[PDB]
């Protein structure tokens, strides 16, 4: 006797509404054609700026960004080297945050969280090449995600990241997507990056955030970052007697990508961090960063997703949690990164905190806490006019 | 089953266009003609002219066709027996050489005149 | 009109099949699924290693999840010992469940089911891919994990994973077991592996073991510790008549089976009939060839025949292993041969007998075939 | 109402439809068969070229073709190495021929393979490596090749091609009806040989399986294949005779390549698309003069349409970003790939359309190896 049910959906939405925003998306997709093109490029060094502001193309329906990054990082230590953190090249961006035509923010979250939902939505490493028996040469060729696993006192690193920022939920459900037909109004995609401040990290300090960790760090230093940015959208934008035929439910709904932290966590209580209401959560990612040790599994008893009436629907060990998400990624999170999968039926409480996110751990560091990462779906507004005459 | 055997394809015969085509020549290495023809061709019968190159003028069926066209001195007119998959092969013995074939696309003079 | 009873009964099934297929349809549109611990229990095998457990009468059940670790000590003075092929897999040796009405579903092997999941999953059951990623995704969790060897004196700890189905997937409720009621028990049996079956010595079949080496005497389990989770639907929909059931589904039993069969001689065809009635969804063949096991170079070929001596799928075992590597992205262990048959399952009375042929090209003394199955059946009906 | 378009919509919806219908049908009714056809043990010094004669049954979908080969290096001292295609190079080329005698697929077994491994959505028939402790792994060695041959030493390698007639195993659209009496089926299979499978250290790689200081002293012992026939058997019949989707059956699905020449640095290189056919996918191989290189001599690359308008201008490590989401991984070194499966690149739909490559570095003799894989239907 679980809630909420699939008859508040039907309440909740017009089927005339949604069979015709369905219906003018497939005109559209079929009438459009698909465009990936460069918008921006841009080389710096991080001691002088980190932090820009990329204005996107208003031009038909926009899908989403792939982000490339470049660094080359050069550890100026005379004898102690550094390595890859957990995380390392995913951490090249710090954070993103995206703005659409009418000033609403969609994504706002944390490098290593947007990387997380683009390997959780691959099903699969994040652009990664995988390992096969073939002796025909595939492999990677390409480097397309790469960074050394060290570099070494005096040596220099080059490392590539690519991040995919959607709008659209996918390739075939545009919902999240954003109309932007050039009339001019800007969108805003901001992007910070790693600095020498961020991206290295001392022995025995948080590596969380960091791209590399090791004794040379003092003095480790970035040569330089290089970033470009494509846009995906559909082009052809069509037109109608009434104008422009447009999907509106799509267009009124956000798919965004939010990133938060929790503490007060105490060795076997249940640390319960509440959803919010009106939000339909895809997915959950949980991240313990123990006082900045990242254990397998080995410092929490269980994790949950609680609810209001059952109970937990799925209290599971952390190996047992693992094999649950081996079934939707391949492999394993990093050290410490526990993800949950929601998207056939997304937690939507319709009262702030119905449900919660559980974690009780076993052994608790100082400065202990919980970042959390999610992915949902909410409504923003449509109407139908425009004109020109000229 | 009961082989060996071979089955071939050809374009001798039918012309649903009359064209000319022109070009090409090579020393001592393997010359490879190429055809990406489905806008404008046909597989015709081929001219080979050696002129003041006299050594041999070599015509390279495709892999349906295995026709060895053999040449020595002045050209003549030849028709291939060409695959209607595209194929063009070609080899000359001697060094130093200007090919100057033609490739028609309309079935052709069957001798060979000096 | 003329009653067609023959016609009619099949036009009342199409009816029935679309009522079927709707009411899954509805089903899993409207409860909400959830996944919870039944039991755990730590324990030492050279004590105990059969144990029925009793699932919780919750709604429609769809399958329960399995976890399994272990502890192994190699007290040999000097020897190690190595897994077998099927290793961990072996740590169940026997699962058997029944349903509330005392009806038997899946009976069968540990290495069995575990190739089937493998099967079911497209790739090595809850295995961890390996990539050129930089971020460190790999084998982080050891959720399905064996030491390679335990040493002379060393002690290796060890993890497994089985899914025992009654739901054939999280989309298609057949063979789920219903609970709106009153009925029995299930019982869902372990037999576990104990220090006789998983340990082989250097010359000894290594079917069911899950370290062979000469330290083999020697070895002990120091204990075995299972968690059996209950993966079920709640908040079943009510309509009208009460719950909204497909009754075609909850009828319908979805299986696995495994035995044994012997007779085989070299070059000669060794066919494995199939038991008629049932709806073979996938067959799994392990060519144990007196305890040895190889990769395919003592067969000729495998193949699938039906009643007039017409093979669809006659291939040398290079070009079996294909059509699997299709399946799985790789292959399975020395001597154990698949075949998927999900879309249009093998049904005797359908197109005749069917058999699963091996002809061999080397026999050794004691050789037989294991044949594992999955299936479906009903029954079964007709007049003149 | 409607008119005239409208007609011709509603005629094509009716097809459509009848089409699909006719598909699922076909797809639930029958039987798949795959049998061998012929095999052959051979020694390519005494012959490579090899014409076999598909058995004329139903629907034919398309064919396996497993290929073994030993291969000795008796060079006195030095060893040879895989080439980056390896035993793809196997079959140097294939061609097929219907009943009508009509020529479907035409290209290099390398081109084939890529198509293979693009269609599979990762390397064709390989075998993935994961942590499993359970034995699973590269146990049948079904695509396999040893990576070096010493002196004196016979090696066996196998390889594995997928020639395809119909589409997919959903879509007929490709596949063969093999109940026209008369009209019989054709499978050329050109093999490597000595000259074709060894490339001494400076030459050209790119139709070697061997390349190395030993090549000159390597031969091949023998070269086997057997080739299967695919069939979706046990057709459906109905009082029009066999149920079949008569549109998939009439609609062909061909893979060809070719070499383009011309490149110079820094300016666009455009090759046509061939204009009426349905292009599904494009390979371009940039053999830079006998080197292949990691796209480390090129600038970008891209699709664009009569309009000077670029649907995907892309530098090579976001281009090879695209494939890895295709592929789960990259093709060898100055390979490319394009997937147009559901929007097929159809000049007279919006122009002409050219495949581009503006490259950093060009070596001599440098070429664009093209391979396409398309459909041409009724038009």
């Amino acid at each position: 006797v679980q809630q909420l049910t699939p008859a508040q959906q039907a309440a909740l939405r017009n089927q005339q509404a949604m069979a015709a925003n369905l219906q003018a998306r497939q005109i559209v997709l079929q009438q459009s054609y698909p465009v990936i093109q460069q918008v921006e490029t841009q080389t710096f060094d991080p001691a002088n700026r980190s932090v820009f502001d990329v204005t996107p193309a208003n031009v038909g329906i926009v899908k989403g960004f792939l982000v490339k990054v470049t660094a080359a990082i050069t550890n100026n230590h005379a004898t102690e080297a550094v390595a890859l953190t957990d995380f390392g090249p995913a951490n090249l961006v710090q954070r993103v945050i995206y703005y659409d035509p009418d000033n609403q923010r969609h994504t706002e979250t944390s490098g290593w969280h947007l990387h997380f939902v683009n390997t959780a939505k691959q099903g699969a490493p994040f652009l990664s090449s995988m390992v096969t028996d073939s002796p025909i040469k595939y492999g990677d060729v390409m480097n397309v995600i790469d960074a050394p696993a060290t570099i070494a006192a005096g040596a220099t690193g080059e490392l590539t990241m690519y991040y995919w920022v959607p709008l659209a939920y996918s390739e075939t459900d545009l919902t999240g997507a954003v109309l932007a037909n050039v009339p001019q109004s800007k969108q805003r995609l901001k992007l910070e990056f790693a600095n020498n401040n961020t991206a290295f990290a001392a022995v025995g300090a948080n590596p969380l955030e960091a791209i590399y960790q090791g004794a040379g760090a003092a003095d480790c230093e970035f040569e330089e970052i290089s970033y470009t940015v494509y846009q995906s959208y559909l082009d052809q934008l069509p037109v109608g007697q009434n104008g422009y035929i447009l999907p509106l439910i799509d267009l009124s709904t956000l798919y965004n990508l939010e990133n938060s932290a929790q503490a007060g966590l105490t060795p076997n209580v249940d640390f319960v961090v509440q959803y919010a209401n009106l939000y339909r959560y895809l997915s959950t990612i949980a991240v313990f960063d123990n006082g900045g040790s990242f254990n397998a599994g080995t410092d929490i008893n269980y994790l949950s997703q609680r609810t209001a009436n059952f109970s937990d629907t799925r209290k599971l060990d952390p190996k047992t949690w693992a094999a649950q998400t081996r079934r939707r990624i391949a492999t394993d999170f990093p050290k410490g990164v526990y993800y949950c999968d929601n998207r056939d039926k997304p937690i939507y409480t319709l009262q702030y905190g119905n449900v919660g996110f559980v974690v009780n751990p076993k052994t608790v560091n100082q400065n202990a806490r919980l970042l959390m990462g999610y992915e949902y779906f909410t409504s923003r507004t449509e109407l139908v006019n425009a004109g020109t005459i000229s | 089953n009961p082989n060996q055997m071979t089955v071939t394809p050809v374009y001798n015969g039918c012309d649903s266009g009359e064209g000319p085509q022109s070009v090409r020549g090579y020393f001592d290495a393997v010359a490879g003609e190429n055809v990406k023809y489905d806008l404008t061709y046909l597989a015709d019968t081929q001219g080979f002219t050696g002129v003041q190159c006299i050594y041999i003028d070599n015509a390279e069926n495709d892999g349906a066709f295995e026709i060895d066209v053999e040449e020595t001195g002045q050209r003549i007119k030849c028709p291939a027996g060409k695959q209607g998959y595209f194929p063009l092969l070609v080899p000359g013995r001697a060094k130093f050489v200007a090919r100057h074939l033609g490739s028609g696309k309309k079935s052709v003079p069957l001798f060979f005149l000096n």
